[PDB]
């Protein structure tokens, strides 16, 4: 399987240089161009420039050509961006994309969310939302992700292995922090009999935590 | 620089009926025999799929419902018939000549039958209280259409600040929406009150969907 | 002494929870591979040889005493020295990797060792390997069964591929039609794997065939300007074209994989083999025989060697494996067998280069070459008595009026001692415009000791 590995998160201060990786597997590195593009906050794509990892040839879309530079290392298979002075402009995802020989974006990672703050990183508390005391066909559990800085946090329940009847709302910034939140319903006979974990990934601070729904 | 204009902007069909999705460059993208005219689909959270390439060939795995056509300067994406799972963003894009560029999006939504949220509501877990906070959360699942009201009442009084409200986009199994609505006290706050109330209110009823607790009694 | 047949039968004493079975057979050669849970029993026969029974077993059965991770068990009539032999080596193979990829590579260079240098060791080695490959990846693939489907097509092809490469060195028409039957053919494909199954299913060409061209198209562009290409997604992007091109796809296809492969890539694949057939070689790197096929037993560079065997086991592994069998042939059959490289033409027609000069043919004897290696070039169309060689010319124009003059037109090096260096097609203005300046082949940046040629769709220009 061609795998494209971006790490989530990057939190940069204003006026400082960063530089994003892309590792490359289940492919011959060197016989594709790899694409970046860039994605800001409920906006549009934006192609950035490509990189050749055989020889290092480069083409820059001219609206990126003195904020940015690509790079490759063979021998671990990673393309990189360089971005020098960062401003709240740069804040966005980043995504490497391979070019197939078809010339369309054939395979994409995951995407880095780049922050531009001088804001620091901070863990969030995840709390466990079990249901009011006192009973249907069905139950509502939830998971309070509160207080943590930069974006994202990947949930998951159950290590994603309960998909269905999930509900994971988009994070709201209130004070400099995020907040966000996860139902899931699942029959009466189910809950509190199988078990119900919360799963939170918070890749800026590479925290993983676990959180058990038990009754109240 | 060749611009790609999308129209429409957004879109919005029942299941079953056709989507048409124009995409118009300022330079034709044809050369040699080939059009340089991409389409993705991208849902909120996930990088763009590849669903289209060389305007009229669909990438493997891509269902038959999906299509495209056109050469030069018009290109056409065609769903049929549409599925819930189509419920997505969708871009053009051209590889004919520096820069590349895509298309501004067209955002598709489902439309389908009325159906009343189901609302629930969380006091304070134990853990956050034992750190000196209290969030009440009340989630409004599964309801259609998107426009809706939440209330929130403290011992019988309405209460607007503190409420932060967060929606999904629309659901790709069910064509629903969902609501999450977040009351913010101090663990002071919510110990001096003893009647907590999320309010829903939504077409499909005449009278709000009302979930309640008490602080003291369980 | 009444003559009569000495016949033994040997029943497994469990039951096989059979999961894969696949048999090729003719009156030449026999081929079965039975997959079951923790299982392989693996059957292999060469006519006017004795057959090959192994099993390999999670389980060891229970033995009668005096008072790895897998068991090996040989069925027949096998004299000590071949009995301990096969029961150990058999046994070093199924423990040399855990890893279905690094057994598969292993599978791939066997096979080679077989097409190669056939005869009835390497036939028996190499089928051998493939059941090994196949019985790890069932094995690794039994535990999670959603994270292996997508990995299914690589082992379900290989089978296929190296399966009827065996059958044919051994004397038979066809490998296994399928190994893990009805199960891969249901499975999603990725974007990168649309070319293997196209190939592996025999599916309609139509939905695939700009991308086949633009992996040759590209592939091309790549080998031009000095850069690596998939060299696997071409192999099944030429069996897409030559099986079911559009008019000219065949010609265009085969012009570009023979200027792919360059005398120097043609060295390459043979660097490649040797590495692969070395009693030491290691899996770390993956192998293919894929890696060695394409771009050079998939073109028409018919020279280079002791692997000539490579083309005709190429061009049979072209078919799908869902008129001229060989679709080499088939696309310019005006070719003869002692062409050393051609290059097809327009009208049915290609330029040949040869060692001797055609009888009662236009042709034209090379400048500049040793007398024991020689090099004639003519044109083969579907009698000239005159002896030619080439008109020596300047490049005119040298101006881009957006008309390109030597689109369309071959660039070609050979050497003093009478090899064909490169065949760079002129495809495009930019390389039209490369050609004019000081990519990277047609520049000048060797000695006195190359010849360049400038071939038309009509006449041969000897520049500068
Ligand atoms: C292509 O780019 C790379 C990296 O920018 C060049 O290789 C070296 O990079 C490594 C680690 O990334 C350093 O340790 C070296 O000092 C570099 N060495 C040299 C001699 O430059 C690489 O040379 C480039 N190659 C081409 C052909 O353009
Ligand atoms: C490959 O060999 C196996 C084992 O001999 C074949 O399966 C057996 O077929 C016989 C008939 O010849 C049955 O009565 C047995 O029940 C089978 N045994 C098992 C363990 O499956 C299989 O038919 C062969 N495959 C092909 C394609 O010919
Ligand atoms: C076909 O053959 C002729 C033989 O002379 C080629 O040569 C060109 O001939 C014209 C005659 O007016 C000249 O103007 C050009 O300068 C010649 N070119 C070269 C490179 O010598 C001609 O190129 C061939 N045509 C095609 C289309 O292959």
């Amino acid at each position: 399987q061609v795998q494209l590995q971006q790490p989530g998160a990057e939190l940069v201060k204003p006026g400082a240089s960063v530089k994003m990786s892309c590792k490359a597997s289940g492919y011959s590195f060197t016989s594709y161009w790899m694409n970046w593009v860039k994605q800001r906050p409920g906006r549009g794509l934006e192609w950035i420039g490509r990189i050749d990892p055989s020889d290092n040839e480069t083409h820059y879309n001219q609206d990126f050509k003195d904020k940015v530079t690509l790079t490759v290392d063979k021998s671990s298979s990673t393309v990189y961006i360089q971005l020098s002075s960062l401003t709240s402009e740069d804040s966005a995802v980043y995504y490497c994309g391979r070019l197939g020989y078809v010339y369309g974006f054939d395979y994409w990672g995951q995407g880095t969310t780049l922050t531009v703050s001088s804001a620091k990183t901070t863990a969030p508390s995840v709390y466990p939302l079990a249901p009011v005391c006192g009973t249907g066909s069905s139950v509502t559990l939830g998971c309070l992700v509160k207080g943590y800085f930069p974006e994202p946090v990947t949930l998951t329940w159950n290590s994603g292995s309960l998909s269905s009847g999930v509900h994971t709302f988009p994070a709201v910034l209130q004070s400099d922090l995020y907040t966000l939140s996860s139902s899931v319903t699942v029959t009466s006979s189910t809950w509190p009999s199988q078990s119900i974990t919360c799963n939170v990934a918070h890749p800026a601070s590479s925290t993983k935590v676990d959180k058990k729904i038990e009754p109240r | 620089d060749i611009v790609l204009t999308q129209s429409p902007a957004s879109l919005a069909l029942s299941l079953g009926q056709r989507a048409t999705i124009s995409c118009r460059a300022s330079k034709s993208v044809s050369t040699s025999g080939y059009s340089y005219m991409y389409w993705y689909q991208q849902k909120p959270g996930q990088p763009p799929k590849l669903l289209i390439y060389l305007a009229s060939n669909l990438e493997s795995g891509v269902p038959a419902r999906f299509s495209g056509s056109g050469s030069g300067t018009d290109f056409t994406l065609n769903i049929h018939p549409v599925e819930e799972e189509d419920a997505a963003t969708y871009y053009c894009q051209h590889s004919r000549e520096l820069p590349w560029t895509f298309g501004g999006g067209t955002k598709l939504e489902i439309n389908r039958a009325d159906a009343a949220p189901t609302v629930s509501i969380f006091p304070p877990s134990s853990e956050q209280l034992t750190s000196g906070g209290a969030s009440v959360v009340c989630f409004l699942n599964n309801f259609y259409p998107k426009d809706i009201n939440v209330k929130w009442k403290i011992d019988g009084s309405e209460r607007q600040n503190g409420v932060l409200n967060s929606w999904t986009d629309q659901d790709s199994k069910d064509s629903t929406y969902s609501m999450s609505s977040t009351l913010t006290l101090t663990k002071d706050e919510y110990e001096r009150h003893n009647s907590y109330t999320c309010e829903a209110t939504h077409k499909t009823s005449t009278s709000p969907i009302v979930k309640s607790f008490n602080r003291n009694e369980c | 002494g009444v003559r009569r047949t000495y016949t033994t039968a040997a029943v497994w004493p469990a039951e096989v929870a059979v999961l894969a079975d696949a048999e090729a057979r003719c009156p030449a050669a026999v081929f079965n591979v039975t997959l079951g849970e923790a299982f392989l029993g693996l059957r292999v026969a060469l006519r006017s040889f004795l057959p090959l029974e192994v099993i390999i077993s999670a389980e060891r059965m229970r033995m009668i005493a005096p008072p790895g991770r897998f068991h090996v068990y040989t069925l027949g009539f096998l004299s000590d020295g071949a009995m301990h032999q096969t029961m150990r080596d058999v046994a070093a193979y199924v423990h040399e990797s855990d890893d279905y990829l690094a057994q598969l590579s292993a599978a791939h260079a066997a096979a080679l060792a077989a097409v190669v240098q056939p005869g009835p060791y390497y036939f028996y080695r190499a089928a051998v390997r493939l059941g090994v490959a196949a019985f790890v990846f069932s094995e690794a693939a039994r535990r999670d069964r959603r994270a292996s489907a997508p990995a299914l097509l690589r082992v379900e092809s290989d089978a296929r591929l190296l399966s009827r490469l065996l059958m044919r060195a051994a004397g038979c028409p066809a490998g296994f039609a399928g190994l893990f039957d009805g199960r891969a053919e249901r499975v999603p494909v990725a974007p990168a794997d649309q070319l293997r199954a196209a190939w592996t299913f025999g599916e309609d060409p139509a939905p695939r065939l700009d991308l086949a061209r633009a992996t040759v198209a590209e592939a091309y562009r790549r080998s031009v300007r000095g850069k690596p290409f998939d060299q696997q997604a071409l192999f099944f992007a030429v069996a897409l074209l030559l099986r079911a091109g559009g008019p000219g796809d065949a010609r265009e296809t085969l012009l570009r994989t023979t200027a792919m492969c360059t005398a120097e890539r043609a060295a390459a694949a043979a660097e490649l083999t040797r590495a692969a057939l070395s009693p030491t070689a290691a899996w770390n790197e993956p192998f293919s025989l894929l890696d060695v096929l394409s771009p050079c037993a998939v073109s028409l560079r018919r020279d280079l060697a002791t692997l000539a065997n490579l083309g005709a086991a190429a061009r049979l592994a072209l078919a799908p494996a869902g008129e001229e069998e060989d679709p080499v042939a088939r696309a310019a059959p005006e070719i003869p067998a002692e062409a050393l490289l051609a290059l097809p033409l327009r009208g049915g027609a290609s330029f040949v280069f040869t060692r001797r000069r055609p009888d009662c043919g236009p042709a034209y004897t090379l400048g500049g070459v040793d007398i024991a290696n020689p090099l004639v070039l003519a044109i083969v169309s579907n009698c000239d008595y005159t002896d030619r060689m080439p008109e020596s010319q300047h490049l005119p124009a040298t101006d881009n009026p957006s008309v390109c003059v030597y689109c369309d037109c071959v660039f070609v090096r050979y050497s003093s001692a009478g090899t064909i260096l490169e065949t760079v097609l002129i495809e495009s203005k930019d390389m039209e415009e490369q050609l004019m300046a000081g990519p990277s082949f047609n520049p000048t940046l060797h000695g006195g000791d190359v010849k360049a040629l400038m071939l038309f769709p009509n006449g041969t220009v000897v520049d500068l």
